[PDB]
Parts: structure tokens; sequence; C-alpha cells
RNA sequence: CCCGCAGAAGAAGCACCGGCUAACUCCGUGCCAGCAGCCGCGGUAAUACGGAGGGUGCAAGCGUUAAUCGGAAUUACUGGGCGUAAAGCGCACGCAGGCGGUUUGUUAAGUCAGAUGUGAAAUCCCCGGGCUCAACCUGGGAACUGCAUCUGAUACUGGCAAG
RNA sequence: UAGCUAGUAGGUGGGGUAACGGCUCACCUAGGCGACGAUCCCUAGCUGGUCUGAGAGGAUGACCAGCCACACUGGAACUGA
């Protein structure tokens, strides 16, 4: 039920007495596409135990998102370190038209028509971070309704 | 003067004829006041290859237009085929 | 009814013509600001009637000088 | 100087969402307080209160719900650095039609909604979602 | 311009059958399916994101004989065109009147077809039709003349056809030699083994 | 970034300079070679690298690489110069084009033989 | 354009295969010869040079060079910043300029609304039609985001008048 | 490139044009343009369009069509609608 794919794995350095210890970190994330959407960063010694931590770490710390039939509800925007992200309701059957990264954590979250781009930075790491960030903070007619204290057929 | 003329238009060996009003000095494809139907020799059957806003050409004649031959031919197969 | 435009004479010494700022409050093609832009035409006015920084209500008229193809058609807020 | 009166409005507004405070109060406008019916209107805030009669202060009581603010964000639009004037046609949607959008216009200030549905457009005043 | 070399190498290297031969004896029998063309063909290395995405493209342009040049206008119209791409192409490739003719049955593969339309064989609407990239229209019956009708090798595809599963969307007479094109098929009624996301990704890159 | 500012002042475009000048966009152009010799690469690399110094038709005195294994080229000998830079050696900003001219293709080139002026082998 | 004749007959190359970027092996040389868009490769086991076999991509074309836009939110109006990465004048005063607390009245310049005229034809897009198909030609629409004038609205901004 | 201009800016009257007009001449007035960039220098025919781009923009003006200017170089008029 749950679709994962892992985004990056990347080849880290700590330099000890010796010389250099290399160690794989591998960033997955994982999805119901009904909503839910968790990323996990995890790292290890070697790529394949690095990975399933990833999973793991994945799996937990997930994350619910309001999705209206397959597309988001609203234009957000998503902040974090080097990464500055734009994601629109894009029509349906237009796909997601969005980049590496960000096309991985739509596409497990279950958005199927999305138009996204990633300014600033582009690193992996932030870029998803920043695009989980976005998923959340964004409600929907239901959530707005409640808050503002109105009918959805009022807000529209 | 003013007249009424045909302009060619289309592709080589297949031409099809913009009937225009225009002062004569201007050239054949330029400078024209007024574009007043078409003509299209090698249209096929089911189809009219002809159009002449006639309410227009009268209004031109009236004013002082002169006809080209080939328009006043078309003028004439309209008024019959009608 | 006729077309017309209102401005403040710039100047009022060459005799018989008046020079008249029409400030137009135009918007910035790009960024979007609204920048004053200014007019200034050349005026016709006979009888010499009006002053500098008055206000004036002006007409298109044929060429009446190297410079000048706009008259005067009332003068308005005169005041000192 | 203060050289925007509804912008530091906006900035106390978002000052108390961000602060927990129940009420927050300035010195009334008449635009301050056309600008309060509306939100009220659309229910971002609770209510709101004008008091005095020499320099009266508007006092507006903000709305919370689950420990978050009601008024996610609100940005000025128009400013006086740099007025922006909008077409009926061109009025905009703000957080896809769920928030609003406060558009003075040639019958009063109203909501963009409003705006749109009379046929008219006008100064763009801020965004709310 | 047509694809000249060897046909179960293509298929080889893609990994499905293409259907590039006639289909009497299984591709099995013909060729080491499994194993990939060449020196290097047991090692099997791993495909990222684009080269996934180009094999399909390959695949689906190997399957019906079209090259780069005219898939990527297939693919211009397809966007063009109101509602889905993917499926919008797949009625366009299957509208080409080699692929009507071999799924209505009048030839072993859609070489066999191309070759047959190239040679005037094929009459759409009564009227000789010279071109593999003729679009043909929904109502349009297409025949083959009596001069191609008594060629052995369209009998022998015909039983082919026979063989294979008949298409819904085409209404094809086997003594006639005539199959009417009824309706632009379905995507249901096309091969869900192909993928347009892919496609569509790759010229959208 | 103030608007009044950008209306004052506006946003220069970052003109961007071409990496290869002396053709003053032009796809080729035809040279003579001033001086044919052998050049030491930039740092890491070890060679003696063909250039020859090529004076212009449009006066410029340019210095052009000469690819492939080996060269009939010598003073007042006549080439088509190209767009392209060889990175490890400093200052060299355009190839030869062998095949034209005065320049010969690669003797017993079996591959790439469009980018060295080779004819098809019978 | 059609009909007839003969016979697979007269008709396939170009680039690339270290990563970016789809495609790998052997031989030759030994920091040489050479390659290269970037990063890099070659000092005697080179998937990076040259040849061969094998493979990949385009195809009557295929490569290279030049040139413009894109990616480049890398001139940032939409859409950037300035403690330490490039960036706050050494500090003030101050004219033009930019901006202007709050109420009422008036004006209607900005602003907004409706209408009228124009915005050539071609082009772009949409539904069609004609060349066997396409390119190409073509009917009718839409569009031409603009500009002007007239008649309205009085929130906001401007002017004027009093506070 | 920060100052430029003496028919220069305006007036009156004659003359000239098919036509208004410093278009020209005589006199009178002392003006006119300019930091919303005058003057000077470099480059450039303009537009419908074209390419690109989500758009906003950027680049461009071959072909087709509209407009302008030129006809060895520099001046000049005649004929003529
Ligand atoms: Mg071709
Ligand atoms: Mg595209
Ligand atoms: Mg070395
Ligand atoms: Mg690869
Ligand atoms: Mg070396
Ligand atoms: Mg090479
Ligand atoms: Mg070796
Ligand atoms: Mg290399
Ligand atoms: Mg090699
Ligand atoms: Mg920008
Ligand atoms: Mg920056
Ligand atoms: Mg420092
Ligand atoms: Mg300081
Ligand atoms: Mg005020
Ligand atoms: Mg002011
Ligand atoms: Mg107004
Ligand atoms: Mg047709
Ligand atoms: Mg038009
Ligand atoms: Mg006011
Ligand atoms: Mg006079
Ligand atoms: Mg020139
Ligand atoms: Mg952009
Ligand atoms: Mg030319
Ligand atoms: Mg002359
Ligand atoms: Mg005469």
């Amino acid at each position: 039920e749950l679709q994962e794919k892992l985004i990056a794995v990347n080849r880290v350095s700590k330099t000890v007495k010796g010389g250099r210890i290399f160690s794989f970190t591998a960033l997955t994330v994982v999805g119901d596409g009904n909503g839910r959407v968790g990323f996990g960063y995890g790292k290890a010694r070697e790529v394949p135990a690095a990975i399933q931590k990833a999973m793991e770490k994945a799996r937990r710390n997930m994350i619910n998102v309001a999705l209206n039939n397959g597309t988001l509800q609203h234009p957000v925007k998503g902040v974090h370190t080097g990464s500055r992200v734009f994601m629109q309701p894009a029509s349906e059957g237009t796909g997601i038209i969005a980049g590496g990264a960000m096309r991985a954590v739509l596409e497990v979250a279950g958005v199927h028509n999305v138009l996204a781009k990633a300014y600033g930075s582009t690193n992996p790491i932030n870029v998803v971070r920043a695009t989980i960030d976005g998923l959340e903070n964004m409600n929907s007619p239901a959530m707005v309704a409640a808050k503002r204290g109105k009918s959805v057929e009022e807000i529209l | 003067m003013v007249t009424i003329r045909l302009a060619r238009h289309g592709a080589k060996k297949r031409p099809f004829y913009q009937v225009v009003v225009a002062d004569s000095r201007n050239a054949r494809n330029g400078r024209f006041i007024e574009r007043v139907g078409f003509f299209n020799p090698i249209a096929s059957e089911k189809e009219e290859g002809t159009r002449l806003d006639l309410d227009r050409i009268a209004h031109w004649v009236g004013q002082g237009a002169t006809i080209s031959d080939r328009v006043a031919a078309l003028i004439k197969e309209v008024n019959k085929a009608a | 009814k006729i077309r017309t435009l209102q401005g403040r004479v710039v100047s009022d010494k060459m005799e018989k013509s008046i020079v008249v700022a029409i400030e137009r409050f135009v918007k910035h093609p790009i960024y979007g600001k609204f920048i004053k832009r200014t007019t200034k035409l050349h005026v016709h006015d006979e009888n010499n009637e009006c002053g500098i920084g008055d206000v004036v209500e002006i007409r298109e008229c044929r060429p009446l000088s190297k410079t000048k193809s706009w008259t005067l058609v009332r003068v308005v807020e005169k005041a000192v | 100087s203060m050289q925007d009166p509804i912008a530091d409005m906006l900035t106390r507004i978002r000052n108390g969402q961000a602060a927990n405070k129940a009420a927050v109060t300035m010195p009334s406008s008449k635009l301050k307080v056309a600008i309060a019916n509306v939100l009220k209107e659309e229910g971002f805030i609770e209510d709101f209160k004008v008091e005095g009669d020499t320099k009266p202060e508007l006092e507006l009581t903000l709305k919370y719900f689950q420990g978050k603010a009601v008024v996610e964000s609100i940005q000025r639009v128009s400013r006086p650095g740099l007025r922006i004037y909008k077409r009926k046609d061109e009025l905009p949607k703000v957080m896809a039609g769920l928030g609003i959008a406060v558009v003075s216009t040639s019958k009063g200030v109203m909501t963009d909604r409003a705006a749109r549905q009379a046929g008219l457009g006008g100064e763009i005043i801020c965004y709310v979602a | 311009a047509r694809y000249l070399g060897p046909k179960l190498k293509l298929s080889r290297r893609e990994g499905t059958d293409l259907f590039l031969k006639s289909g009497v004896r299984a591709i099995d029998t013909k060729c080491k399916i499994e194993q990939a063309p060449g020196q290097h063909g047991a090692r099997k290395p791993r495909l990222s994101d684009y080269g996934v995405q180009l094999r399909e493209k390959q695949k689906v342009r190997r399957i019906y004989g079209v090259l780069e040049r005219q898939f990527r206008n297939y693919y211009k119209e397809a966007a063009r065109l109101k509602g889905n791409t993917g499926e919008n192409l797949l009625a366009l490739l299957e509208g080409r009147l080699d692929n009507v003719v071999y799924r209505m049955g009048f030839g072993a593969t859609r070489a066999e077809a191309r070759q047959l339309v190239s040679h005037k064989a094929i009459m759409v609407n009564g009227r000789v039709v010279n071109i593999a990239s003729y679009q043909v229209s929904p109502n349009d019956v297409v025949s083959i003349r009596e001069k191609a009708k008594k060629q052995s090798r369209v009998k022998a595809a015909l039983e082919l056809a026979e063989q294979r599963e008949k298409p819904t969307w085409l209404e094809v007479d086997a003594g006639k030699m005539e199959g009417t094109f009824k309706r632009k098929p379905e995507r249901s009624d096309l091969s869900a083994d192909i993928n347009e996301h892919l496609i569509v990704e790759l010229y959208s890159k | 970034a103030t608007v009044n500012q950008l209306v004052r002042k506006p946003r220069a475009r970052k003109v961007a300079k071409s990496n290869v000048p002396a053709l003053e966009a032009c796809p080729q152009k035809r040279g003579v070679c001033t001086r044919v010799y052998t050049t030491t690469p930039k740092k890491p690399n070890s060679a003696l690298r063909k250039v020859c110094r090529v004076r212009l038709t449009n006066g410029f005195e340019v210095t052009s690489y000469i690819g492939g294994e080996g060269h009939n080229l010598q003073e007042h000998s006549v080439i088509l110069i190209r767009g392209g830079r060889v990175k490890d050696l400093p200052g060299v900003r355009y190839h030869t084009v062998r095949g034209a001219l005065d320049c010969s293709g690669v003797k017993d080139r079996k591959q790439a033989r469009s980018k060295y002026g080779v004819k098809r082998p019978k």
C-alpha cells in the first residue's frame, strides 16, 4: 500500500587519524498516494543499510495532506535553507511537471497534476524538506470554513 | 483609378484569387482598400469556388470603380448561378 | 463641446504667447509606478490676458507660428 | 514618519496573531473602520469597536480556533510607494478563492468576490488568507 | 527512412515482443528473447530514469515503425489536441493507415501492411491511398483492390490475423477484404503494457 | 531595488562577451599561417600541443590549435579556423578546420572522420 | 494523374559508447602520440587516445562552428539582496524629487464602469474545406492584450476650501 | 557629452505656397530649449511580424505586406495632376 522511493544517495567523509572514513547517506520518501507522505533521511556505513534505515525513518514521521481530486488546493510556497519552492494546482491530465526530488515527494504523496518549480538552491535534502513543509501548510475548504466560521458554499 | 480585381495567392500551380477593391496604381498583391470576395479556379465539386460580396461591389461601382474582365465574368456567373 | 486641455502657464513673456505645462499622471510601462510626465506647449493668447503660474484651458488649431499650434479658450483659476 | 496607516494596522493584526493577543488597538480612521467591517463580515476577526470622541481608537478582537491564528497570512498589496489598480476581470483570487482580497471600489471598500460580482475594479488594498 | 535492420534484434533490445515478425513460430524459438543483443547482452545494467523513458519511447516507435521526426510531430499534435496527451498520441498512431490494415489483418506484420500500402494495394473509400502515415477517419471503409486480392500472402495474413485477437474498433470482412474504421480506438482498447506518461515526460524534458 | 530607484535608473542587462571574438559572429574564417610551433600544456597535462599563429583575413592575429595526429601545415598555408578552445592550453581559442583550403585530413582515420576531414575509404 | 513491361532489381550513411547522457570489450601506444562542452583521461592491464569487434542515437541526412532566447530568481516589475559570502556614502544639513496623520465639503486629474470609433491584410490560435497524406493553400471566427472620444461611479490617490 | 540657440522664440506688415507656418524679408519685442537629459558623440531604416519564454520579458526586422529614404558622388531646377 505504501509506495516508497529513494531520492538520493550521497558519500560522506569523516577524516580520522588513519585516513578518511567514508559512509553513505540515503534520503528516501514514502507515501500512501491517498494523501499521506513522509520523508526520511538515513545514514549508514553501506548503501543498502542506509536505504533501509531511511525507509524506517520515512515510515515514521509521516504527515497527512489535504488533496483535492489528485491535485493541490491552492498555489503554495515553501521555504527552507536553500530551497524556495512554488507549487500550483494544474489541470487534470497535465501530469506532474516538477523537478527531481519534487517529483518524487509529490508522486508518493499522490498528487497527479501539479506544476512545481524549485527556486534557489536545489539541494535534494532541503528541497524535499521544503516541499513537505509546503504540503502541510495547506488547508482545505472544510478547514478554512471551520476557521473562518462559515459554510463551504460561502467560501467556494 | 479605383478598380476591383483579383489578387493571385496560393501555391505554385494552385492559384487562389482574392478579389479586392484597390487603387489601380497599387501593386497586384499590395495595398488595397477593401477585400470583397474570392475566386478559386481549381475548386472541386461540392464547393462554391466563387464568393462575391455583391452589395459592396455595387456600392463601389456606384462610387466609380472599374472592373477587371475576370471579375466581370465572375459577377455574371454568380448572378446566373444564384 | 470641443476637445480641450488644461495646464499651468509656465511663462508668458513672449508677447501674445504663453507656455503651458500640461502635467499628465501616467503609469510607468514596466515598474508600475505612477510618474508625473509633463508636456510643454506654446499657446497663442490674444489680448495677453494670462499671467505666469495660472491655469488655462487650450484647444488645438492651425499652426500660428513655428512652434505655436494651440490657442487658449478660457482662463480659469487666475489667482496670484 | 508614519507613512501608511493601513499597513500599520495590518502589521498590528499580524503581530497580535503571532503573540496570541486577544485584542489589538490603534488610532481609528474611516478607511480603517471599513476594512475592519469587511474583515469581520468575512470572519477573519471576531469584532471591532471604535471608542472615543476627539481621537477615537479602533479595537479589533482577534479570532482563534485551534491554538493557531485565523489570519494565516495578511499582506499589503497597494502601498504609498506603488499603487495597484485592477479591472473587474483582473481582480485577484487569494489562495485560490479561499482567502479574500479587500478591494476599494467605486461603491466603497468591499471584498474581492463582492466586487467581482458587482462588476467593478479598484485599488487592491490587501490580501488575507 | 524506414528501419531496415534486424527485427528480432529490436525486440531483444527492448525486452518485449514488438510483433516485428509474422508470429507463425514463437519468438522464443526465433531468438534468445531474454538475452540482450551483442557481446555484452547477458549483462543487464540498471537503467536510471532518462533511460527508462527513452526505452519506452523507442518501444512504441519500433512497434509502429515511426521515425523520430514523425513521432515528435505526432506528439506535438497530441499536445495541441484537447484531452489526454498520451491517449491522443496512441490514437494518432493507430489511425495510421499501415496500422489500420494490420489490425484488420491484411498483412502479417506492420512491415507487410506498409509494403502493401506503398505498392498500391489498399483503397481508402474507393480511392487508392499510397501513404502509410495517411490518417484514416471514422466510418471509413478500406479494402484490398482485386489486383492485390489474388495475393497468397494476403490470404495467409488474413488467417494469421484470425489467429490473433481481433480489434473491437474496426469491423473487417475477410471475403470482401474490406474493413470499416468505425471509430478511433479507446485506451482500454489499446495495450496496457504501453505507458504514455514516460513518453510525455521525455518530450517534456 | 526601490521602485522609485528603478524608475530613476533601470536595470542594466549584463553584456556577455563572446569567447571567440575574432570570428566576429562568423562560423569559420580563412587565414594564413604566420607561424607553426609546439607548446607546453597547462598544469596537469603533458604534451607538445601543435598550434599555429594565423593572421586572419579581417586583420586579427590569433592562435589556433591543430588537432589530429600529424599535419602538413607550415608558414604561408591557408587554413580554415573555427570556434573552440583547448582548455589546457592558455590563450588558444580556435581550432583549425582540417579538410579545407590548405590543411590535410588526418591519415588512416576510420572514426570521427567528419571531424578530421577524412574521406570514406574504399 | 492513370495503364502496361521487366526484375530485388538502381538506392545508407553520420555521430557517439568514463560521468552529465541512451550505448563495453579486446589489441596498439606508455604524461608520448593524442582527446575535451564541463569535470577530467594518457607515466606499460586506458570502457576517456588510435584500430577492431559489439552497442546506442538520428537518418537522406548526421556531426562541428557561429548566432538569439531558455534553463539564468545570474539585472530579481511578476521575481534578489547588503553583520561575516560582492554590497550601508565617515557623519550631518538641505533644494529639486519621492512619500504624507485625521474630519467634512467640493472637484473628478489618477482610478473604475458602459458605450462608440479605430486597432490594414497576412501571421498566431479554434472549427472547417482542398491538393492521395503531410508540409502547403484556404472559408468563417477568435484574437489584435492597444489608443482615442463620449456618458456615468465618488471608496481610494491627487487638486481646492475649511477644520 | 551640461549648457545650447540670433530667423534663434514671439509679434506687426509686405512677399511666397495648392495650403497653415520664420517658409522668406524689413522692423519691433528678448525671447526659445534644457536634469521629464537640450546640445554633442556612437549605433540604427520603422511597423505588422519573427524566434524564444508559463508569463512578464529578451533578441530580432531575411521572406510576405504597409510606411520612409536613396538611384555613381555633390548641387539645381524644368516639364507635369
Ligand atoms: Mg525526412
Ligand atoms: Mg514545451
Ligand atoms: Mg600529468
Ligand atoms: Mg549510460
Ligand atoms: Mg597524463
Ligand atoms: Mg572522441
Ligand atoms: Mg592496454
Ligand atoms: Mg572525452
Ligand atoms: Mg576511443
Ligand atoms: Mg528576475
Ligand atoms: Mg544574489
Ligand atoms: Mg573578507
Ligand atoms: Mg554607517
Ligand atoms: Mg492621507
Ligand atoms: Mg504631493
Ligand atoms: Mg477620471
Ligand atoms: Mg482533408
Ligand atoms: Mg488583423
Ligand atoms: Mg480627496
Ligand atoms: Mg508674419
Ligand atoms: Mg546603416
Ligand atoms: Mg523565466
Ligand atoms: Mg534582402
Ligand atoms: Mg541627385
Ligand atoms: Mg508645373
